[PDB]
């Protein structure tokens, strides 16, 4: 609402954004920080078990 | 879900092109593309091969809440219309009067895994809002199970114990023997018999009586006085579930599916719901619920009731004509008189009908409808509103069986058009409110597992009586259920019954009410202490699963959709502006 | 316990699959990364060999790699570490 | 936007380039070299018979004879049906 | 109904967003000047209405309404047209009032309408105006619903609205039970050729009728055969008069699209049971027999119109010919020597209709294309093919070809030398997904088309046609369809009451020559003065048998069906009868729609929208909310990056699917970079 | 009635209305 | 138990419909037996019907012939009502020429050797002084219902008009049972079956073909042991 | 004509006498035409024997308490009703079960005369409390299908003998369904799935074979009206 007014006083104060809400991450096409997007789940390392690695 | 094959050939065109290049049916993708466009008859087998185990998304606008998009596994279907499973219509809010649904398609491995695990149809049975099931039986199959499980006194083949010269002749050694005796024209389905069951778990009293510790019914034998129909119904349910022996009203089926969702895995609930759908349709056909105008019966003493209240209205109108009272007082007197007459006619119609009338069976079984629509069908319409909202003091003294007249139809049209415009305005306002709520609370997500605070709200939880008995508070299942206790629960300075950190399901609430305690201090998201979103123990059980909430859920959008979804049914400063 | 046989996309049951992970999101990224590993094995069998091992359970006739990954997780043959 | 990328002709072009590389590899080294340097298949510059005979150390007429021999060699159904289906 | 339609929007009127809620309602002055039923039911309720039947417009622009004047209680015949103001000046009686066949009422306390729209019981001497009839307050399309006075207002709105979306069938059978408005509403609609003057028929044919008037002169009526309507339907006109017949003035001489023997006919008459059948008719779905597919009962023509034009360009001029580049001679066998197809050729989806080739110009050549042309010796072919191809999902024969040319000196826009139009027609059958409806708002798509054997047949082998559902009847308050069903069975089988001991008591007010009727006889119950319950019940009890002595339907209106699938009888009798249903213009072929990869937009890079193009579905805002609420972040990232805007990503995705590899990682969308360029363009250093 | 080539459609009406329907396109 | 195999008698009412009574039976069996016979009879009887016509002056389905009162689609809707019995499986052709005024009935169709038209009184179209009708037809065998097979599916010319086909000689079939089932356990069912055919084949031949189909299919579950 | 696709018949084996067959593919209406016919023919058309009337000494009118035993009279009645017994003589033969002294009666404690046989000797029937004596005379005959309690028309022996029902059919519970295999290449064909559970008198494959034989000899009547009528021939095996 009032994209004129919101954008001009942000431009005066040199307001930096941090991209942490899930609204901004939709806009720039980045992965949203919810569900399968947070860092506990996005960096799972997957490897077969060493007992079953020698099975074939 | 079904799929028109002429559309599924268009969705899966690169997959089928790669597959019919890999099998030597074309030399490159160009001849493969022309082979797809000409629809040579090998492309159907290749299409089935690439369709198998690859989920699609289905979607009906408007997407009100979280269950508006649900994944499905496709399978090819002739014709040109999308076949939809008849139990997800309650979630989609879709009837078959010409509604259209969009089909999307996940592509990558992450998208396929998300659609296969998170968004599957059989994984989402319960509400995200309140926890009641959405895959419950409805309009037809509820009537089917009600007719299948009801009990008729004195039907054909009813068990009598009258033992003079001849024995009882109501017993049956097995449900297979009973099914044979009902296939031959002897046993009716709804007559009371005494079977000798060996495959269904008896209820708690008979189990503790006959076997005590664990009457494991896969081998055990026990007699039960039921109908054949309740045995045929209870065979749909799993083995470990006990016998029911009731009459399947819709609230009884709601309680059964809620108990099944609480104490069992999800796949058993999905298979039980499928079995209930099949039995409900198959017995809904044989139920004999038709509509004829010889089945819409009028109350016999309607006319004398109308004449008596007409004489009272005539005395009120004459008293106004004397000048003893103003316009508004005689309007109030006529409104009161005709409300009394409407309720009297409704009472006489309610007590006139039998129980096997289809128009009362469909209503009383909880399939659809209320009683006021049956009163307006046979009986009296009643007062009709004005365009503004005042009550026309005439009122309509006819019913749609008898047929209205010209002025009464012209009076009814006002309220009809006001209802239509109200519907349009209300759905627009509900959409705007959902947008505002999502726009506020989109950044409340679960971040930690336990914030480890000590503060918490307190719940009322079944205050007592002047006699002293703890009567159960009606608003417990919305307020106190699915919450984690912040402090312990002590009774009369005795033993601690339920410790800190427990889910507050059914049986511990029943145990607290049995011990006789009312106020409990429980944790909630108002008192959570994390800085970025809420913690998992403060949020409690997620209603959609039944287990604890996860460490990545977006509970804010779930809450905003659960508030803003039923706003269209808010039929009114007491409505959606309130 | 004994319930029924599953069929199609619901095999293996997720009620048994979630006894091997924490939440469903970890299960999703688990299965997706294992399926990407299996498909990277399949599309590099034509050239020289690499370390991309898999599959470990026996595949079907024409089975998607994601289903093989889910069956492998149900067979308790892999391991995973969160972040 | 009629001046956009159709996104099937691009992968068709890549597949055509791969099949062209395999078909030219079914010939000899010198034949593939003189065809690639004649038609600019590797850098995008069509050289002439003088430059091909310079890089191989022979007359322009020998290069022209080799080129006509290779063009007759490629004009076979067995060697060229897979390229015929690309047009 | 598109004429005589009263709106409040448009220039000089209020906007839709500025529409007050009070102007949508029905004022009590609308009685006889505007229908309180027929109106659109979208976000336009009450803003658009239709005129009444007996209404009339003043020279000033106000709306008149006739009224029977009555002096001293004796109802005269002097018809006086009143407006709203002098309607309010007087008091207005009721249409269906008991008049003594002498002008006077039988009770002093009559229903009446006061000044401010009130309803009273006046003594029968103050009454100075009566209505002319019933159905005065109703429109034309709403006056064609039998048993309107038993239906609720919403479902009568839906029925009167869906009664005009019906399509013209190929046989067009007249309804069994109707009102008396079909004949007038057909011969006033103008789609029926009426005999202008009385005379004798000289010659009929399929194309023209020539009559011979009483004095020498002849006139020929040219029919319209297979003319395209404005929405693709057909407009046939067939005669109904023989060679030697004699006609009168105003007599119908030729049927129209939806007419039978003079009157309106929008659908067919079909036997119907009201049982719920196996969940296939669950939640207003309809199942049908295969007899309607076999015997062309619900089939209609559809005519589509294609068009192409050979303009002039800078490099030359486009030409219409056969010499299409790089196209095999196998698909060039249909069209004739000058490029266009010939009349009668059946086309599939994607064939060549008009051969058209444009000049293109010169471009550089890639080395691989150069080498393939050197190998195969095919020439450059500098002209580009832009022919006319039939779009996706269409077929059918080719009726007509109309060609305009510059050399034949017709009027054309500037720079166009040849305009050619092709008319493709197809014969659409009925299918599952198509939408059917009755005359009472009981719509619903077709759920399944069963074979004729597994369909619940009657006691003597007759199978039923459609199967409705019970649960949609009582909670919508439209048992007018049940009364129509009972009276339809009576009108099909034919009745004969017994006047041996006089007329029975229920048929006392029943008029003469309805005491007996032949089978398949038509009747007409009017809108507000029609059948009664006692009349219909007593008429349903005496309903003479078919071929053998077998009264198939008992006194309640039901019958003992047989299950055609298992074999056993259904244990309870089921309501049967003859309904009248219509086929609607919501067919599946205009709705089924898919897209893998097609045309993209120009300004933005999103896929284009619409069924006319290939077209992609809008993945809107609330769908993004649902995908966030599930937690599925990867699917949302894919749906917003590599399926809409990642211009370097779409080709890589298609390549990865074709080659069989993993889908690569998505990049920055185009919309965000466009936003960045705009913010940099607006003197804002966005970094 | 009052239209010459009309099909005989027997009516259930009780009221004898005086005034026929006007010209439907006079507006 | 009882030891009495069921018999089948025949009862004629008119020339094209008759009655078949089977007795005795097992209790609770005549309904299923009659429904199985009806489901076979109503769908799987081989017959013959017209397949594609070709009028001389026309090129497609949506035109009019100069002279006739009806149009081409009405001629199609009338010719779909014919009943015709063939003898050999190759597609024979029959012609129809009629000149000048008069009503063109189905009796004017001249058949080749082998086929026959059974109702010559069927109206097709009517002509005037200037009218001329000339049409050839294609008769073919088969069973069941089949839609109009397209012209592209064959290799025919522009003049061919594919018509729908209904090779089904049966018209209306019902049954009823007479359950004695007295209180002495000498119980049986007496099924009365009714067949009506559209004068192409006799009801005995229709029931014989249905019985042959049932004897072929039900023996599949016998000798695979 | 020709069937254009020959159907098969394959048997799956569950627990020993609960086999489950499929028949695929069929012509698109032909599932239900033979499914219900096969269900009724498996049920009410196979011969077999069962108990018809018993008599217990000491019981005169009460039918409620037998002295010396633990279980009820009706419990003994339905325990005798669930007794599989095969005969070979088409006339009513009698049996006897004689046991005195405390203990538990089994079904193998009965003595079969010539021709009849019992197929579950380890079936529990009754228990004798202390110093009791059981002497029950059974009547075994054969027939078809299910049949209710034949009343005391022959009222001479009606004082001692009481009548029960008779499950003559060696099958118990037969259910079926259809399916929708190959909607595109075979254009919506049918797959009938049967499910039959018998007792241990006959295997369900042999029950299916006997039912198919009775069905084809039932439809031989309708076949033998015009032998030279064209049907739908399947072909050879
Ligand atoms: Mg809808
Ligand atoms: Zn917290």
């Amino acid at each position: 609402q009032e994209t004129t007014r919101v954008l001009t006083d942000a431009a005066i104060n040199c307001r930096s954004d941090k991209l942490n809400g899930l609204k901004e991450n939709v806009i720039i096409g980045k992965l949203i920080p919810a569900g399968t997007g947070i860092n506990r789940y996005r960096n799972i390392a997957v490897q077969p078990t060493e007992e079953a690695r020698a099975a074939a | 879900c079904g799929l028109p094959k002429l559309m599924a050939l268009e969705l899966f065109k690169p997959f089928v092109m790669k597959r019919l290049v890999d099998l030597n049916h074309a030399q490159n993708i160009k001849s493969a593309k022309r082979m797809v466009e000409r629809q040579r008859p090998q492309v159907w087998d290749v299409l089935e091969e690439v369709i198998a185990e690859h989920p699609v998304l289905l979607n009906r606008a408007p997407t009100l809440h979280r269950l508006g998009i649900q994944a499905f596994e496709p399978m090819l279907v002739e014709g040109k219309a999308i076949q939809l499973h008849p139990l997800v219509c309650e979630a989609f809010n879709a009837d078959f009067d010409g509604d259209q649904m969009a089909v999307h398609l996940p592509l990558s491995a992450e998208a396929q895994a998300e659609a296969r695990i998170l968004m599957l149809s059989s994984n989402n049975i319960l509400s995200p809002a309140s926890g009641r099931p959405l895959a419950m039986p409805r309009l037809d199959m509820v009537t089917g199970l009600y007719y299948l499980t009801t009990e008729v006194p004195g039907d054909t083949g009813e068990y009598q114990p009258a033992s003079g010269d001849h024995p009882e002749t109501g017993v049956y050694s097995s449900p297979a023997e009973a099914i044979m005796a009902a296939d031959r024209g002897v046993l009716s389905v709804r007559a009371k018999i005494k079977v000798r069951l060996t495959q269904l778990r008896p209820p708690v009293e008979i189990e503790a009586e006959l076997f005590g510790h664990s009457g494991w019914q896969p081998g055990d034998a026990w007699m039960a006085e039921t109908t054949l129909g309740r045995v045929m119904f209870n065979e749909l349910l799993p083995l470990g579930y006990p016998f029911v022996n009731k009459q399947m009203h819709k609230k009884v089926q709601a309680a059964i599916i809620n108990d099944l969702a609480e104490r069992y895995p999800m796949i058993v609930v999905a298979q039980t719901v499928d079995k209930l759908k099949d039995a409900g349709f198959y017995w809904a056909t044989r139920s004999g619920v038709t509509v004829s105008m010889a089945d819409v019966l009028v109350p016999p003493r309607k006319k004398e009731i109308l004449d008596h209240y007409e004489e009272r209205a005539d005395k009120v109108e004459k008293q106004f004509q004397r000048g003893a009272l103003n316009h508004d007082e005689r309007n109030e007197a006529l409104v009161e008189i005709w409300k009394e007459a409407t309720d009297e006619v409704g009472q006489a119609l309610r007590e006139h009908y039998p129980d096997d009338n289809p128009i009362i069976t469909i209503v009383d079984s909880g399939a659809t409808g209320n009683f006021t629509q049956t009163r307006t069908l046979a009986g009296m319409k009643g007062l009709v509103t004005n365009p503004k909202g005042e009550f026309i003091p005439r009122p309509v003294k006819s019913s749609f069986r008898e047929g209205l007249t010209v002025l009464e139809y012209f009076i009814n049209t006002h309220g009809a058009r006001k209802g239509l415009a109200d519907t349009a305005l209300r759905t627009a306002d509900s959409g705007y409110l959902t947008r505002r709520l999502v726009d506020v609370s989109q950044d409340v997500i679960v971040r930690e597992h336990d914030c480890q605070t000590e503060r918490g709200i307190v719940v009322e939880l079944a205050e007592r009586a002047p006699d002293g008995t703890l009567i159960r508070d009606p608003y417990i299942e919305t307020s106190a259920y699915a919450r984690t206790l912040g402090t312990d629960a002590v009774d009369e300075a005795g033993n601690v019954i339920v410790e800190r950190g427990q889910d507050l399901g059914d049986p511990e609430i029943d145990a607290l009410l049995a011990a006789g305690i009312t106020q409990v201090k429980v944790r909630s998201v108002l008192t959570c202490a994390t800085s970025t979103g809420v913690c998992a123990t403060c949020y409690g059980r997620s209603m959609a699963t039944g287990k604890l909430v996860d460490i990545g859920e977006a509970v804010g959008i779930v809450a905003a959709q659960s508030i803003g979804e039923p706003g269209t049914q808010l039929t009114m400063t007491g409505g959606l502006p309130r | 316990g004994g319930y029924d046989t599953p069929l199609g996309i619901t095999n293996p049951p997720i009620d048994e699959l979630l006894d091997r992970v924490s939440s469903k999101y970890a299960l999703v990224i688990y299965a997706a990364k294992r399926a990407r590993q299996i498909n990277d094995y399949y599309n590099q069998l034509g050239e020289g060999i690499l370390e991309y091992v898999g599959p470990l359970v026996e595949p079907g006739l024409q089975e998607k790699p994601l289903s093989i990954a889910l069956r492998e997780i149900h067979a308790d043959l892999l391991e995973h570490t969160e972040g | 936007d009629s001046e956009a990328v159709v996104a099937v002709d691009a992968v068709s072009f890549t597949l055509l380039q791969d099949q062209l590389q395999s078909v030219l590899d079914t010939l000899s080294e010198r034949e593939a070299g003189v065809v690639r340097l004649r038609f600019g298949l590797t850098d995008g510059q069509p050289r002439t018979l003088d430059e091909i005979g310079q890089v191989y150390g022979v007359t322009r007429e020998r290069i022209r004879q080799i080129e006509s021999k290779t063009m007759s060699k490629l004009r076979h159904p067995s060697r060229s049906q897979v390229l015929r289906d690309y047009l | 109904t598109h004429k005589r339609r009263l709106s409040a929007l448009g220039p000089g009127g209020l906007s839709r967003e500025r529409a007050g809620l009070e102007v949508r309602d029905v004022h009590p002055s609308h009685y006889g000047r505007m229908c309180p039923i027929e109106t659109p039911e979208g976000p336009n309720i009450g803003l658009i209405g239709s005129l009444s039947v007996y209404a009339r417009v003043n020279p000033f622009g106000f709306i008149e309404t006739p009224y029977r004047k009555v002096v001293d209680g004796v109802v005269s015949d002097e018809i006086v047209y009143l407006t709203a103001d002098e309607e309010d000046r007087h008091v207005v009686a009721q249409a269906n009032s008991p008049i003594d066949a002498d002008g006077r009422f039988v009770e002093p306390r009559v229903l009446v309408r006061r000044k401010a729209g009130e309803v009273e019981y006046v003594p029968s001497s103050e009454v100075d105006y009566m209505d002319v009839s019933p159905r005065q307050m109703v429109s034309v399309a709403t006056a064609m619903i039998p048993f309107l006075e038993h239906d609720d207002a919403n479902r009568a709105l839906m029925g009167a609205n869906m009664q005009r979306q019906a399509v013209p069938l190929v046989r067009s059978e007249a309804p069994l039970v109707g009102t008396g408005m079909e004949l007038r509403a057909a011969i006033d609609a103008g789609d029926v050729v009426v005999a202008e003057e009385s005379g004798v028929i000289e010659e009929v044919s399929a194309d023209y009728i020539t009559v011979m008037h009483d004095n020498g002169t002849r006139r020929t009526y040219r029919m319209r055969k297979f003319a395209r309507s404005n929405h693709g339907t057909c407009a046939n006109q067939c005669p109904i008069v023989d060679a030697g017949d004699r006609v009168e003035a105003g007599q119908v001489i030729a049927d129209g699209p939806c007419t039978d023997d003079g009157e309106m006919a929008l659908g067919k008459n079909l036997l119907v049971a009201i049982m719920p059948w196996e969940g296939h008719n669950y939640e207003d779905a309809i199942i049908l027999s295969n007899r309607l597919v076999e015997e062309d009962v619900l089939t209609s023509i559809h005519i589509e119109e294609h068009e192409i034009d050979a303009r002039d360009t800078k490099l030359g001029a486009e030409e219409i010919t056969r010499d299409i580049p790089n196209i095999s001679d196998e698909v060039l066998a249909d069209l004739d020597e000058r490029g266009i197809v010939r009349i009668g050729a059946e086309v599939r989806d994607g064939d060549i209709l008009v051969g058209k080739v444009t000049p293109k110009g010169e471009t550089e050549l890639t080395p691989e294309e150069r080498l393939l042309r050197a190998i195969f010796g095919e020439k450059a072919r500098e002209v580009r093919d832009t022919s006319l191809k039939v779009p996706h999902g269409e077929s059918g024969k080719v009726i007509g070809i109309r060609v305009f040319s510059r050399e034949d000196e017709d009027e054309l826009p500037a720079g166009v030398n040849e305009l050619v139009r092709v008319y493709v027609a197809q014969k659409r059958k009925i299918s599952d997904g198509d939408k059917l409806a009755g005359r009472h708002g009981n719509k619903g798509v077709i759920g399944k088309i069963l074979p004729v054997e597994d369909m619940p047949f009657l006691a003597d082998g007759t199978p039923v046609d459609i199967i409705l559902n019970t649960h949609g009847v009582p909670r919508r308050m439209n048992i007018g369809q049940i009364l129509e069903t009972h009276l339809g069975w009576c009108a099909h089988s034919g009745w004969k009451v017994d006047a041996a001991k006089g007329v029975p008591d229920w048929a006392a007010r029943l008029p003469d020559e309805l005491l007996e009727a032949q089978p398949n006889a038509i009747v007409s119950t009017p809108v507000f003065d029609g059948a009664q319950e006692a009349e219909l019940q007593g008429l349903l009890s005496c309903t003479l048998p078919n071929r053998d002595g077998d009264v198939l339907v008992d006194a309640d209106g039901k019958a003992m069906l047989f299950d055609g699938r298992s074999g056993e009888p259904f244990p309870y009798p089921v309501t049967v009868g003859y309904m009248y249903i219509m086929k609607l213009h919501h067919l599946v072929d205009d709705k089924i729609h898919a897209r893998s990869t097609g045309p993209y937009s120009m300004i933005t890079q999103q896929p284009l929208g619409g069924k006319a193009q290939f077209g992609g579905q809008r993945f809107g805002e609330m769908e993004c909310w649902a995908m966030q609420a599930y937690g599925a972040a990867y699917t949302l990232q894919e749906l917003l990056t590599i399926k809409s805007d990642d211009t370097v990503g779409r080709v890589k995705v298609y390549e990865a699917i074709v080659k069989g590899e993993n889908i690569p990682e998505p990049g920055i969308p185009e919309s965000f970079k466009v936003l960045l360029k705009e913010l940099q363009s607006l003197c804002l250093n966005v970094e | 009635n009052s239209v010459p080539g009309a099909p005989n459609r027997v009516s259930f009406a009780k009221l004898r209305e005086p005034l026929e329907v006007p010209g439907l396109l006079d507006v | 138990l009882i030891s009495q195999r069921p018999t089948l008698s025949e009862d004629v009412l008119t020339d094209n419909r008759s009655q078949f009574v089977i007795e005795p039976l097992e209790p609770g069996f005549g309904y299923t037996l009659g429904n199985s016979l009806r489901r076979t009879l109503l769908s799987s009887i081989p017959g013959a019907a017209v397949t594609s016509i070709r009028i001389d002056g026309v090129l497609h389905e949506f035109t009019t012939v100069p002279g006739v009162k009806e149009d081409v689609t009405e001629i199609i809707l009338n010719l779909k009502s014919l009943v015709v019995s063939s003898e050999e499986d190759e597609p024979v052709t029959m012609y129809l020429r009629k000149q000048g005024p008069g009503e063109v009935t189905a009796g004017d169709i001249v058949p080749p050797a082998g086929v026959t038209v059974h109702n010559p009184g069927m109206h097709i179209a009517t002509l005037n002084d200037k009218g001329k009708l000339e049409v050839e037809l294609v008769v073919e065998r088969g069973r069941g219902y089949v839609p109009a097979v397209q012209n592209r599916a064959s290799g025919a010319e522009i003049g061919r008009i594919p018509v729908d086909s209904i090779y089904s000689p049966v018209l209306k079939v019902t049954y009823k049972v007479d359950a004695t089932r007295v209180e002495q356990r000498t119980d049986f069912d007496k099924l009365i079956l009714d067949v009506e055919t559209k004068n192409s084949i006799s009801p005995r031949d229709a029931l014989a073909s249905a019985g042959k189909t049932l004897v072929e299919l039900f023996g599949l579950a016998r000798e695979l042991n």
